[PDB]
Protein backbone atom coordinates (compact mmCIF):
# COMPACT_ATOMS: atom_id res chain seq x y z
CA UNK A 1 0.00 0.00 0.00
CA UNK A 2 0.97 3.79 0.69
CA UNK A 3 2.69 2.70 3.76
CA UNK A 4 5.56 0.40 1.83
CA UNK A 5 5.60 3.27 -0.67
CA UNK A 6 6.60 5.98 1.36
CA UNK A 7 9.14 3.61 2.89
CA UNK A 8 10.89 2.62 -0.17
CA UNK A 9 11.08 6.37 -1.01
CA UNK A 10 12.34 7.28 2.16
CA UNK A 11 15.17 4.56 1.47
CA UNK A 12 15.70 5.74 -1.87
CA UNK A 13 15.71 9.53 -0.38
CA UNK A 14 18.32 8.60 1.74
CA UNK A 15 20.50 7.11 -0.09
CA UNK A 16 20.43 9.86 -2.98
CA UNK A 17 20.95 12.11 -0.62
CA UNK A 18 24.78 10.74 0.67
CA UNK A 19 25.24 9.56 -2.90
CA UNK A 20 25.16 13.45 -4.15
CA UNK A 21 26.75 14.56 -1.68
CA UNK A 22 29.84 11.91 -2.26
CA UNK A 23 29.43 12.79 -6.07
CA UNK A 24 30.77 16.38 -5.10
CA UNK A 25 33.13 15.22 -3.03
CA UNK A 26 34.39 12.81 -5.81
CA UNK A 27 34.40 15.82 -8.34
CA UNK A 28 36.62 17.75 -5.91
CA UNK A 29 39.33 14.79 -5.47
CA UNK A 30 39.40 14.32 -9.56
CA UNK A 31 39.60 18.11 -10.34
CA UNK A 32 42.63 18.29 -7.41
CA UNK A 33 44.53 15.11 -8.75
CA UNK A 34 44.18 16.51 -12.32
CA UNK A 35 47.66 18.77 -11.95
CA UNK A 36 49.44 15.71 -10.69
CA UNK A 37 48.37 13.90 -13.44
CA UNK A 38 49.50 16.58 -16.20
CA UNK A 39 52.21 17.00 -14.18
CA UNK A 40 53.51 13.33 -14.33
CA UNK A 41 52.60 13.13 -17.80
CA UNK A 42 54.42 16.10 -18.99
CA UNK A 43 57.83 15.03 -16.93
CA UNK A 44 57.87 11.36 -18.35
CA UNK A 45 56.52 12.51 -22.05
CA UNK A 46 58.61 15.74 -22.27
CA UNK A 47 58.34 16.83 -25.54
CA UNK A 48 59.02 20.17 -24.34
CA UNK A 49 62.76 19.57 -24.17
CA UNK A 50 63.29 17.92 -27.50
CA UNK A 51 61.75 20.96 -28.69
CA UNK A 52 64.30 23.13 -26.50
CA UNK A 53 67.16 20.80 -27.89
CA UNK A 54 65.28 21.83 -31.97
CA UNK A 55 65.31 24.99 -31.17
CA UNK A 56 69.08 25.14 -30.26
CA UNK A 57 70.99 24.25 -33.82
CA UNK A 58 71.35 20.54 -32.82
CA UNK A 59 72.97 17.25 -34.12
CA UNK A 60 70.82 14.11 -35.01
CA UNK A 61 68.19 16.32 -35.61
CA UNK A 62 65.73 13.74 -37.14
CA UNK A 63 66.57 11.30 -34.09
CA UNK A 64 64.82 14.25 -32.00
CA UNK A 65 61.88 14.44 -34.46
CA UNK A 66 61.34 10.73 -34.58
CA UNK A 67 61.89 10.92 -30.67
CA UNK A 68 59.13 13.62 -31.01
CA UNK A 69 56.62 11.72 -33.61
CA UNK A 70 56.60 9.12 -31.27
CA UNK A 71 56.33 11.27 -27.30
CA UNK A 72 53.49 13.22 -28.49
CA UNK A 73 51.08 10.95 -30.29
CA UNK A 74 52.14 9.07 -27.10
CA UNK A 75 50.85 11.88 -24.53
CA UNK A 76 47.57 12.69 -25.86
CA UNK A 77 46.89 9.23 -26.60
CA UNK A 78 47.88 8.19 -22.51
CA UNK A 79 46.38 11.75 -21.69
CA UNK A 80 42.86 10.26 -22.86
CA UNK A 81 43.24 6.98 -21.11
CA UNK A 82 44.60 8.25 -17.67
CA UNK A 83 42.03 10.48 -17.37
CA UNK A 84 38.93 8.39 -18.00
CA UNK A 85 40.23 6.11 -15.61
CA UNK A 86 41.22 8.39 -13.15
CA UNK A 87 37.13 9.33 -13.16
CA UNK A 88 36.18 6.21 -13.07
CA UNK A 89 37.90 4.31 -10.67
CA UNK A 90 37.45 7.63 -8.23
CA UNK A 91 33.67 6.98 -9.01
CA UNK A 92 33.88 3.22 -7.68
CA UNK A 93 36.76 4.00 -4.73
CA UNK A 94 34.12 6.74 -3.22
CA UNK A 95 31.07 4.66 -3.94
CA UNK A 96 32.42 1.45 -2.50
CA UNK A 97 33.79 3.30 0.50
CA UNK A 98 30.02 5.56 0.49
CA UNK A 99 28.73 2.78 1.12
CA UNK A 100 29.94 1.28 3.66
CA UNK A 101 30.44 4.56 5.44
CA UNK A 102 26.47 4.31 5.11
CA UNK A 103 25.65 1.19 6.39
CA UNK A 104 27.43 2.19 9.71
CA UNK A 105 25.29 3.97 10.38
CA UNK A 106 23.04 1.05 12.18
CA UNK A 107 28.47 -3.01 17.45
CA UNK A 108 31.09 -3.62 15.01
CA UNK A 109 32.48 -0.47 12.82
CA UNK A 110 33.36 -2.04 9.21
CA UNK A 111 35.06 1.10 8.17
CA UNK A 112 36.26 3.50 10.47
CA UNK A 113 38.46 6.69 9.44
CA UNK A 114 41.73 5.21 8.91
CA UNK A 115 40.53 2.30 6.92
CA UNK A 116 39.01 5.04 5.08
CA UNK A 117 42.54 6.37 4.65
CA UNK A 118 44.48 3.46 3.80
CA UNK A 119 41.48 2.08 1.13
CA UNK A 120 41.65 5.79 -0.44
CA UNK A 121 45.58 6.10 -0.91
CA UNK A 122 45.53 3.02 -3.61
CA UNK A 123 44.70 5.85 -6.14
CA UNK A 124 48.36 6.37 -5.92
CA UNK A 125 48.70 3.36 -7.99
CA UNK A 126 47.03 4.77 -10.88
CA UNK A 127 49.33 8.13 -10.68
CA UNK A 128 52.25 6.19 -10.05
CA UNK A 129 53.70 2.91 -11.13
CA UNK A 130 50.11 1.83 -13.11
CA UNK A 131 50.84 5.19 -15.18
CA UNK A 132 54.49 4.37 -15.92
CA UNK A 133 53.35 0.90 -17.25
CA UNK A 134 50.13 2.34 -19.27
CA UNK A 135 52.67 4.86 -20.79
CA UNK A 136 55.15 2.01 -21.97
CA UNK A 137 53.00 0.05 -23.79
CA UNK A 138 50.99 2.91 -25.54
CA UNK A 139 54.68 4.02 -26.58
CA UNK A 140 55.56 0.83 -28.13
CA UNK A 141 51.99 0.46 -29.56
CA UNK A 142 52.66 4.12 -31.36
CA UNK A 143 55.78 3.24 -32.28
CA UNK A 144 54.64 0.31 -34.52
CA UNK A 145 51.95 2.24 -36.19
CA UNK A 146 53.99 5.73 -36.65
CA UNK A 147 57.28 3.98 -36.03
CA UNK A 148 57.86 3.54 -40.55
CA UNK A 149 55.95 6.66 -41.35
CA UNK A 150 57.64 9.59 -42.92
CA UNK A 151 57.07 13.17 -41.24
CA UNK A 152 56.72 14.38 -44.89
CA UNK A 153 53.79 11.44 -45.07
CA UNK A 154 50.33 13.81 -45.69
CA UNK A 155 47.69 12.88 -43.66
CA UNK A 156 43.71 13.63 -43.46
CA UNK A 157 41.88 14.16 -40.69
CA UNK A 158 40.40 10.49 -41.42
CA UNK A 159 43.93 8.73 -41.82
CA UNK A 160 44.65 10.59 -38.34
CA UNK A 161 41.48 8.81 -36.89
CA UNK A 162 42.32 5.28 -38.49
CA UNK A 163 46.12 5.59 -36.58
CA UNK A 164 44.31 6.37 -33.25
CA UNK A 165 42.09 3.72 -33.93
CA UNK A 166 45.26 1.35 -34.46
CA UNK A 167 47.00 2.25 -31.10
CA UNK A 168 43.82 1.56 -29.16
CA UNK A 169 43.40 -1.33 -30.61
CA UNK A 170 47.21 -2.21 -29.89
CA UNK A 171 46.43 -1.03 -26.43
CA UNK A 172 42.92 -2.48 -25.43
CA UNK A 173 44.07 -6.45 -26.78
CA UNK A 174 47.66 -6.39 -25.46
CA UNK A 175 42.08 -5.45 -19.47
CA UNK A 176 42.79 -1.46 -18.43
CA UNK A 177 42.21 -2.90 -14.45
CA UNK A 178 46.25 -3.79 -14.38
CA UNK A 179 46.91 0.09 -14.52
CA UNK A 180 44.50 1.07 -12.10
CA UNK A 181 45.24 -1.40 -8.88
CA UNK A 182 48.29 -2.80 -8.33
CA UNK A 183 48.10 -7.18 -8.79
CA UNK A 184 46.82 -8.98 -5.81
CA UNK A 185 49.45 -10.92 -3.67
CA UNK A 186 49.81 -14.57 -2.55
CA UNK A 187 47.21 -9.16 9.34
CA UNK A 188 46.43 -6.30 11.21
CA UNK A 189 42.76 -6.01 12.06
CA UNK A 190 41.88 -3.32 10.03
CA UNK A 191 44.34 -4.19 7.33
CA UNK A 192 42.47 -7.43 6.99
CA UNK A 193 39.42 -5.24 5.71
CA UNK A 194 41.24 -2.91 3.37
CA UNK A 195 42.62 -5.99 1.86
CA UNK A 196 38.51 -6.84 1.36
CA UNK A 197 37.87 -3.51 -0.10
CA UNK A 198 40.88 -3.54 -2.57
CA UNK A 199 39.63 -6.83 -3.15
CA UNK A 200 35.95 -5.82 -3.85
CA UNK A 201 37.80 -3.08 -6.34
CA UNK A 202 39.63 -4.84 -8.03
CA UNK A 203 36.36 -7.18 -9.05
CA UNK A 204 34.43 -3.99 -9.31
CA UNK A 205 37.29 -3.17 -12.45
CA UNK A 206 36.55 -6.50 -14.06
CA UNK A 207 32.79 -6.03 -13.97
CA UNK A 208 31.36 -5.96 -17.29
CA UNK A 209 29.44 -3.03 -16.08
CA UNK A 210 32.64 -1.15 -15.04
CA UNK A 211 33.98 -1.88 -18.78
CA UNK A 212 30.99 -0.86 -20.59
CA UNK A 213 31.20 2.71 -18.18
CA UNK A 214 34.97 2.72 -19.41
CA UNK A 215 34.58 2.22 -23.17
CA UNK A 216 31.68 5.17 -22.77
CA UNK A 217 34.17 7.73 -21.63
CA UNK A 218 37.33 6.23 -23.81
CA UNK A 219 35.26 6.71 -26.61
CA UNK A 220 33.51 9.79 -26.08
CA UNK A 221 37.62 11.24 -25.22
CA UNK A 222 38.96 9.90 -28.66
CA UNK A 223 36.39 11.67 -30.72
CA UNK A 224 37.05 14.61 -28.65
CA UNK A 225 40.98 14.32 -29.18
CA UNK A 226 39.52 14.00 -33.15
CA UNK A 227 37.00 17.12 -32.73
CA UNK A 228 39.59 19.38 -31.32
CA UNK A 229 42.20 18.80 -33.97
CA UNK A 230 39.70 18.94 -37.39
CA UNK A 231 40.17 22.73 -36.80
CA UNK A 232 43.55 22.58 -37.83
CA UNK A 233 42.28 20.50 -40.76
CA UNK A 234 40.90 23.36 -43.34
CA UNK A 235 42.99 18.37 -46.93
CA UNK A 236 45.88 16.74 -45.52
CA UNK A 237 48.74 17.75 -43.31
CA UNK A 238 52.33 16.36 -43.25
CA UNK A 239 52.69 14.38 -40.04
CA UNK A 240 55.62 16.74 -38.99
CA UNK A 241 52.79 19.45 -38.91
CA UNK A 242 50.56 16.80 -37.04
CA UNK A 243 52.82 16.49 -34.40
CA UNK A 244 52.72 20.26 -32.68
CA UNK A 245 48.66 19.49 -32.95
CA UNK A 246 48.67 16.49 -31.31
CA UNK A 247 51.68 17.42 -28.26
CA UNK A 248 49.33 20.17 -27.34
CA UNK A 249 45.96 18.20 -26.64
CA UNK A 250 47.28 17.03 -23.33
CA UNK A 251 46.63 20.68 -21.81
CA UNK A 252 42.67 20.88 -22.96
CA UNK A 253 42.16 16.63 -22.43
CA UNK A 254 43.34 17.43 -18.59
CA UNK A 255 41.90 20.89 -18.09
CA UNK A 256 39.83 21.45 -14.89
CA UNK A 257 38.06 24.16 -16.88
CA UNK A 258 34.52 23.75 -17.82
CA UNK A 259 33.03 22.36 -20.73
CA UNK A 260 36.44 20.59 -21.21
CA UNK A 261 36.90 17.02 -21.30
CA UNK A 262 36.87 16.02 -17.54
CA UNK A 263 33.94 18.08 -16.91
CA UNK A 264 31.88 16.45 -19.36
CA UNK A 265 32.98 13.04 -17.68
CA UNK A 266 31.80 14.10 -14.40
CA UNK A 267 28.65 15.95 -15.97
CA UNK A 268 27.71 12.50 -17.88
CA UNK A 269 24.75 10.76 -16.67
CA UNK A 270 25.90 7.39 -17.76
CA UNK A 271 28.92 7.30 -15.22
CA UNK A 272 26.46 9.03 -12.71
CA UNK A 273 24.21 5.71 -13.23
CA UNK A 274 26.77 3.55 -12.85
CA UNK A 275 28.44 5.02 -9.51
CA UNK A 276 24.21 4.69 -8.35
CA UNK A 277 24.32 1.41 -8.78
CA UNK A 278 28.00 0.84 -7.11
CA UNK A 279 26.68 2.85 -4.25
CA UNK A 280 23.44 0.88 -3.84
CA UNK A 281 25.16 -2.38 -3.77
CA UNK A 282 27.69 -1.37 -1.24
CA UNK A 283 25.37 0.61 0.88
CA UNK A 284 22.68 -2.35 1.13
CA UNK A 285 22.67 -4.97 4.44
CA UNK B 1 69.96 17.79 -48.51
CA UNK B 2 66.35 17.67 -48.77
CA UNK B 3 65.28 21.33 -49.31
CA UNK B 4 61.41 20.24 -48.88
CA UNK B 5 62.11 18.31 -45.38
CA UNK B 6 64.25 21.44 -44.16
CA UNK B 7 61.49 23.95 -44.96
CA UNK B 8 58.50 21.52 -43.64
CA UNK B 9 60.76 20.91 -40.41
CA UNK B 10 61.57 24.88 -39.75
CA UNK B 11 57.95 25.89 -40.34
CA UNK B 12 56.32 23.05 -38.04
CA UNK B 13 58.88 24.13 -35.20
CA UNK B 14 57.06 27.37 -34.99
CA UNK B 15 53.35 25.65 -34.85
CA UNK B 16 54.71 24.54 -31.55
CA UNK B 17 53.54 28.07 -30.75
Amino acid sequence: GQEREAAEYIAQARRQYHFESNQRTCNMTVLSMLPTLREALMQQLNSESLTALLKNRPSNKLEIWEDLKIISFTRSTVAVYSTCMLVVLLRVQLNIIGGYIYLDNATTILAPPDVQQQYLSSIQHLLGDGLTELITVIKQAVQKVLGSVSLKHSLSLLDLEQKLKEIRNLVEQHLLSHYMMPDEETLSPRDITTIKLLNETRDMLESPDFSTVLNTCLNRGFSRLLDNMAEFFRVSLPLAKIIPIVNGQIHSVCSETPSHFVQDLLTMEQVKDFAANVYEAFSTP
Amino acid sequence: ADRELEELLESALDDFD
